[PDB]
RNA sequence: CUCCGUUGCCCUCGGCCGAUCGAAAGGGAGUCGGGUUCAGAUCCCCGAAUCCGGAGUGGCGGAGAUGGGCGCCGCGAGGCGU
RNA sequence: CGGGGGGGCGAGCCCCGAGGGGCUCUCGCUUCUGGCGCCAAGCGCCCGGCCGCGCGCCGGCCGGGCGCGACCCGCUCCGGGG
């Protein structure tokens, strides 16, 4: 005597368990391939890019094409012990992703050019 | 204003402060009031006339 | 007055169109899924149709008073469980190489379970009683058995529940069962059942063999057909 | 209702049973004015609509 | 481990309506002046903005919200008890 | 739904004692007006804690649970064919 108020039968909601696999299904976890040496390929040194460094506190980077801005930002930060105001990406007709990276005002591009070797 | 904009606006821009405020138009509320008597009262008048018909019968 | 004036009544009325209707049980006004609907109207057909004798006999069965003696009787007598089996062997392995053992003992009398086991030892007249489950799924497997049993003059019987018959022998289900021998002391109770059973079965056959058992309509139809015989009685009985 | 000579009428009853309001579409009988209560079913009285 | 969170199960409530795609012209919140290049500019910069989401611990104000009565004590502003 | 059974305001008939009963009908109760109407009141019966009487299924306070309300049984989810 648990009466039926509704005139449908809806399936009873059963218990359903969580995977307790007897092995892992692949041995090891895949080594991460988008790194803080791989996501950035090279800084550009084009005249319209030197002009962009000196005048706008930016750096012009070619970047690995699967990169996001929060990846390009935690890359450029990690490496040229820098910090980044904002990233701003395009895809060159060629498939190379550019990303020109504004560096916070406390902090200069024209110095960090000579550190990374460009100029 | 275009409806998604209503999410920005304050409560008071979207109603007027009443019964059925901001959905219904005064003129229909104040009939809904004085309809809601006379429906109610004349169930009472039928209630007593029924009671008197069964008191007679 | 220990009765606050406010708690009133507000008694509702669920006439058509008056106050909104409440929640009754609807078990007949509900959508019975395709297994249920189906199994429901197997049981109906299986009464509605004209069922054959041989399949009917698998309705009429034992009663509490008889059944419970049977299943008492068997409980002295269930075939060795596993574990219980192991120590029948293990004890003879230690008793053989210690304090003598020819090792035939005396195999104590027990049940006999399956059909093509039973039917052989019914066809051999090696059975005092045979218990048959009624609800067996392909009925094929036990249609004959009663006929066979009465020809050999072997007391057969039809107990309810292939489960509770298949719980004696330690399984899910079982269709038949049999006592070939009994312990001497336990033979008064066996011969008590046997005589009680075969008044009721083996010596009935021309009552069972010619009894069709369905052809029963639905009570909704029956209530209507009978309500026309109060019209036809009360036309020219008045 | 396009491609159809008769006008329809939306008539809101209410579900005798769930707190709600079923609405339907009757083919408008002539003399259906807007604001009519339309009585339906066995015991209903014999008038238009 | 306070209180809160998280999860486990137990009880409780839920009609829908079709696994899914379909607009670079239909539906769809919110960015614009000025500046700048050889080529790009509501895209870069300067300044003014704005939407959506998050804000828990609640960041800070303001509302909820600060009476009245009665009773005392105090000249009176007033203080206290309820 | 089909049977049953409650109800009962009421009609026919039957009975009747004039209280009433039985059988039949009726209902199953919403029609003058762009009104409101769900998640249950009421009664009942119980149990947890806590407080008071102290015998505590006495009484209060706090907190729950089931029954009626919302008759009972079934065998085809309702309808029309065959
Ligand atoms: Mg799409
Ligand atoms: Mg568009």
């Amino acid at each position: 005597k648990k009466i039926r108020t509704s005139p449908t039968f809806r399936r009873p909601k059963t218990l359903r368990l969580r995977r307790q696999p007897k092995y892992p299904r692949k041995s090891a976890p895949r080594r991460n391939k988008l790194d803080h040496y791989a996501i950035i390929k090279f800084p550009l040194t084009t005249e319209s890019a030197m002009k962009k460094i000196e005048d706008n506190n930016t750096l012009v980077f070619i970047v690995d094409v699967k990169a996001n801005k929060h990846q390009i930002k935690q890359a450029v930060k990690k490496l040229y012990d820098i910090d980044v105001a904002k990233v701003n990406t395009l895809i060159r007709p060629d498939g190379e992703k550019k990303a020109y990276v504004r560096l916070a005002p406390d902090y200069d591009a024209l110095d960090v050019a000579n550190k990374i070797g460009i100029i | 204003v275009r409806p998604k904009v209503l999410m920005r606006l304050s409560k008071t821009k979207k109603h007027v402060s009443r019964a059925y405020g901001g959905s219904m138009c005064a003129k229909c509320v104040r009939d809904r009031i004085k309809r809601a008597f006379l429906i109610e009262e004349q169930k009472i008048v039928v209630k007593v006339l029924k009671a008197q018909a069964q008191s007679q019968k | 007055k220990v009765v606050n004036l406010l708690f009133e009544k507000r008694p509702k009325n669920f006439g058509i169109g008056q106050d909104i209707q409440p929640k009754r049980d609807l078990t007949r006004f509900v959508k019975w899924p395709r297994y249920i609907r189906l199994q429901r109207q197997r049981a109906i057909l299986y009464k509605r149709l004209k069922v054959p004798p041989t399949i009917n006999q698998f309705t009429q069965a034992l009663d509490r008073q008889t059944a419970t003696q049977l299943l008492k009787l068997t409980h002295k007598y269930r075939p060795e469980t596993k574990q219980e089996k192991k120590q029948r062997l293990l004890a003879r392995a230690e008793k053989k190489a210690a304090g003598k053992g020819d090792v035939p003992t005396k195999r104590p009398p027990v049940l006999r379970a399956g059909v093509n086991t039973v039917t052989t030892l019914v066809e051999n007249k090696k059975a005092q009683l045979v218990v048959i489950a009624h609800d067996v799924d392909p009925i094929e497997l036990v249609v004959f058995l009663p006929a066979l049993c009465r020809k050999m003059g072997v007391p057969y019987c039809i107990i309810k529940g292939k489960a509770r018959l298949g719980r004696l022998v330690h399984r899910k289900t079982c269709t038949t069962v049999a006592f070939t021998q009994v312990n001497s002391e336990d033979k008064g109770a066996l011969a008590k059942l046997v005589e009680a059973i075969r008044t009721n079965y083996n010596d009935r056959y021309n009552e069972i063999r010619r009894h069709w058992g369905g052809n029963v309509l639905g009570p909704k139809s029956v209530a209507r057909i009978t309500k026309l015989e109060k019209a036809k009685a009360k036309e020219l009985a008045t | 209702d396009p491609g159809r000579g008769a006008p329809l009428a939306k008539v809101v009853f209410r579900d005798p049973y769930r707190f709600k309001k079923r609405t339907e579409l009757f083919i408008a009988a002539e003399g259906i004015h807007t604001g009519q209560f339309v009585y339906c079913g066995k015991k209903a009285q014999l008038n238009i609509g």
